């Protein structure tokens, strides 16, 4: 596109009980991107959030693995996790703390993966995983807040959601 | 009339030398009135002249870059809302941007501090009010204070 977005996409939208579907959170063409906070909701009776790297079930302090950006320790990346898996809420954030250094070097990290989250299927009921607004993030864009290397809030980007995990609609092929 | 008094403080570590500035400057206002004061260097506040018939009232507690807090008080006379050994706590990290706070502690606040990360008192770009623990440097200790109450709203007090 060249168009700016944050996107959550699954490797598959169908599965059997006990399969782990991988949700990958990406950013695309976010100018001078330096950090984010996101709020992602799911139905915890249908899916269980699991760490695809460690194999552990998500807890409140689990930061999702898998990023390909915001990895340069020269700029002091800081992870924050504040999930509530029992209520089907993932809420986490990461940024370079030393944004002035990042800006000075001038090598932008505008596209890549920021999180991978496993979702273990508990039952075959059609369900959605999505970015959603939260009272703890006033003025966010569907529960997403992206930051540039000036430390300012970025606006104007699309929020791409994954297709419905239509697990309750799995008929035999005709 | 009614007088209300108490102590306000913070829940983070700071250098003993900075106590005076840490504990002072918390604004306390009686909602619906012009009665207000600011805390002194021990975190003490006192507001006199509250109407005696005003048997229920709200104290609005605030400070630049702190998450505001409302405390409801029931009674008349000489009322004590907290003590020096168990003060009312206000959480640092609802940071002003262009003179405006949004009444939430979250990543927007972390990133405001990050604008002046690694600065020290004396530097052109050091901002005293963003040095949350008032130790003369803006760094990961200040960011960690914000993160301690990440996603907090005034209802979580
Ligand atoms: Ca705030
Ligand atoms: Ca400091």
């Amino acid at each position: 596109d060249k168009a700016s977005s944050i996107e959550l996409k699954f490797d598959r939208n169908k599965g059997e009980v006990g399969d782990i579907l991988i949700g990958t959170v990406r950013i695309n063409n976010i100018k001078n991107f330096a950090g984010f906070q996101v709020n992602i909701v799911y139905d915890p009776k249908v899916l269980m959030a699991v760490d695809p790297e460690t194999g552990k079930e998500f807890t409140s302090s689990t930061f999702p693995p898998g990023r390909t950006v915001l990895k340069n320790n020269a700029y002091g990346p800081i992870q924050i996790a504040d999930n509530d898996p029992e209520k089907g809420i993932l809420n986490f954030a990461l940024a370079y703390s030393y944004i002035a250094g990042y800006k000075e070097t001038g090598v932008t990290e505008e596209s890549g993966i920021i999180a991978k989250i496993g979702f273990k299927i508990l039952q075959k009921k059609s369900t959605a995983v999505k970015f959603q607004d939260t009272l703890s993030m006033p003025g966010a864009i569907l529960g997403t807040q992206l930051f540039d290397w000036d430390g300012e809030v970025i606006t104007g980007y699309e929020v791409i959601q994954p297709d419905v995990l239509s697990l309750g609609d799995e008929p035999y092929e005709v | 009339k009614t007088t209300v008094s108490g102590y306000i403080s913070v829940d983070f570590d700071y250098p003993p030398e900075s106590e005076s500035k840490i504990k002072s400057g918390f604004n306390v206002k009686v909602a619906g009135t012009e009665l207000s004061t600011k805390t002194d260097e021990k975190g003490y506040f006192e507001i006199s002249g509250i109407p005696g018939d005003m048997r229920e009232f709200t104290l609005e507690i605030s400070k630049r870059n702190y998450l505001k807090r409302n405390v409801t008080v029931n009674g008349t006379g000489k009322l004590v809302v907290s003590t020096e050994d168990n003060p009312l706590i206000l959480w640092a990290g609802d940071v002003e941007r262009k003179g405006v706070q949004d009444n939430a502690i979250n990543m927007v606040d972390v990133m405001e501090i990050s604008k002046v990360f690694g600065t020290r008192a004396g530097d052109e770009e050091y901002v005293a009010e963003l040095d949350l623990n008032m130790d003369g440097a803006i760094n990961l200790f200040d960011i960690a204070i914000v993160i301690r109450h990440f996603n907090a709203l005034p209802s979580r007090y």
